[PDB]
């Protein structure tokens, strides 16, 4: 089963049948720690599912602003109908981690889990509005904060997810909290530390470090606007 | 836009061109990076004779498919200036990074070399030192025109001695590995290309084809996927 | 009503959410609506996109099995394959029930669709007793269309292009496809031009089609 589940997952991944990946990996997670490679598949799977569920939402929202008419009914209904799909998708991954994140402490595994928990809240926060968004925004900042603490103390700057976590924390502050310096200071701190760490000898850390770090400067540059 | 996320006259007076940081060495000497209305490349009695002899051969090139020479320098030291090439040699692409070339481009790499050498040959320019360490993939694979790669009779240059080296290019293009073991040739290589590489290793030097024949041969072989109608048009 | 559906369809198309387009376009056509070029185009684009990804997936899926848990690979193929048939058989029923009676460019394209969608279905195969209907569909459409639109018209060439690739991909008999392909080239090259910009791509495609079929 688990082997086959991974196999169905790995094969469905090849099939890009991400819709099916969600059902397989959810059921996989339901068994309750998730191994490294096995954990990776879930993140990419739901991210791809949410991706389609987010890019569409983005274009349709723009279209609504552009729409100004009968279109307002169709657009708003459609936007709402796509929002309820992602939120159920959101509550699902949240429910899975809410249950199976607990078996985690391997500190980076716990670190990985909190990062994952914070990210989807932002997706949820984008589609929500008003007080509904406030409730999730609160949980989101707290999740990144708790993640940042353990990641900062227990994970060295060569760890790729430590850098990616800071990136997610910073993009949330910039995109919603609208405080570029609050995001820039932390993100650049990792960046400054990561470039110092570029001197490390390990090839994989080096490979993963150069791959991720490229986003940081133009991102901060884009945030100068 | 919005923030991204985690995806998972040919004499140039001295002083006009800024020669910058030293990058490396070529077949002989030192190659430096430079600036003049964009990036430029600068290559630094025996010294003067070697410079004029190499410069004089290089001085005959005026074409888009040859590493573009731009000028020469006498101050503070004798320097030969060409345009800058960004990337790595064919050897580095093929042997240290395992560069993933498209089949059409692999055939095209052969096409550009014969065109450049034919042009050079029309100007009576003997290459004498063709090899993967001397072949830079300029920008989007644009071709700009040896102990292990110098032909047995050369290692005395003639049209056929230069051709032998291009024969080795066919080997490198189809095998991709360090020596050469021809068994590494790719499975999807068109038979005509497969045979030409084998032909290039023929023992008789005078049996090698002329550059007009190679270019025409590449034009004929170059012709060597079908699918369904695309979605109709909409604004 | 249909206008509401047309709008929704227009939305799902660009938002990369093709599943909604088919259901909405189905409601318009099942009501008995008459479709103009752009009206049918949306329908054509919706189902063509929807079926291509699964079939391409099957191509991916069906290739890994060749590399031969083992049963599971085949089983997964059968699932997408099973779904791939159902999702297209819906269109055949709709075509047969409503689009066939629809009534000359209209019939030409709808007849064209029958063979087209039938091609996508039969290739999944049984096959011996299936493919001939697409052959029949294509022959009728080609025979009827030959007298209605000039070869430069992209529908005819698109029809001819599919009609040509059909013999090669359905049973590997290149002799008719190549002859068919070149047959249209000169009368198209000889020349209404508003969509000729599109015609040139199909023409180029057929010539490129011709380019591979040379081997």
């Amino acid at each position: 089963d688990k082997n086959e589940l991974v196999q169905k997952a790995k094969l469905a991944e090849q099939a890009e049948r991400y819709d099916d990946m969600a059902a397989c990996m959810k059921s996989v997670t339901e068994q309750g720690e998730l191994s490294n490679e096995e954990r990776n598949l879930l993140s990419v799977a739901y991210k791809n599912v949410v991706g389609a569920r987010r890019s569409s939402w983005r274009v349709v929202s723009s279209i609504e602003q552009k729409t100004e008419e009968k279109k307002q009914q169709m657009a708003r209904e459609y936007r709402e109908k796509i929002e309820t799909e992602l939120r159920d998708i959101c509550n699902d991954v949240l429910s899975l981690l809410e249950k199976f994140l607990i078996p985690n402490a391997q500190a980076e595994s716990k670190v990985f889990y909190l990062k994952m928990k914070g990210d989807y809240y932002r997706y949820l926060a984008e589609v929500a509005a008003g007080d509904d968004k406030k409730g999730i925004v609160d949980q989101s900042q707290q999740a990144y904060q708790e993640a940042f603490e353990i990641s900062k103390k227990e994970m060295q700057p060569t760890h790729p997810i430590r850098l990616g976590l800071a990136l997610n924390f910073s993009v949330f502050y910039y995109e919603i909290l609208n405080s570029p310096e609050k995001a820039c200071s932390l993100a650049k701190t990792a960046f400054d530390e990561a470039i110092a760490e570029l001197d490390t000898l390990s090839e994989e850390s080096y490979k993963d470090s150069t791959l991720i770090m490229q986003l940081l400067r133009d991102n901060l540059t884009l945030w100068t606007s | 836009d919005r923030s991204s996320s985690a995806p998972n006259d040919w004499e140039i007076p001295d002083g006009q061109i800024t020669v910058g940081q030293r990058i490396g060495s070529g077949s002989f000497g030192t190659v430096y990076k430079g600036k003049w209305h964009g990036d430029v490349a600068v290559k630094m009695p025996q010294q003067l004779q070697a410079f004029k002899n190499e410069v004089g051969v290089l001085r005959k090139t005026r074409h888009v498919n040859i590493l573009l020479f731009m000028g020469y320098s006498t101050k503070p030291q004798l320097a030969i200036v060409t345009q800058w090439c960004e990337g790595s040699s064919l050897y580095h692409h093929l042997h240290i990074i395992e560069t993933k070339f498209e089949m059409i481009k692999l055939i095209d790499i052969a096409r550009q070399t014969a065109q450049g050498m034919d042009y050079l040959h029309a100007k009576s320019i003997i290459h004498r030192d063709l090899k993967s360490n001397n072949i830079f993939l300029h920008e989007d694979l644009t071709v700009k025109i040896s102990i292990l790669w110098m032909a047995p009779e050369v290692i005395p240059y003639s049209f056929q001695s230069d051709v032998y080296a291009f024969g080795i290019v066919l080997y490198e293009l189809m095998t991709g590995q360090l020596p050469p073991d021809l068994s590494k040739v790719r499975s999807n290589c068109p038979k005509a290309m497969k045979r030409l590489m084998a032909e290039c290793l023929k023992k008789k030097r005078d049996e090698r084809p002329l550059f007009p024949q190679i270019l025409a041969s590449i034009e004929l072989l170059a012709r060597s996927r079908s699918a369904s109608e695309p979605s109709l048009n909409r604004a």
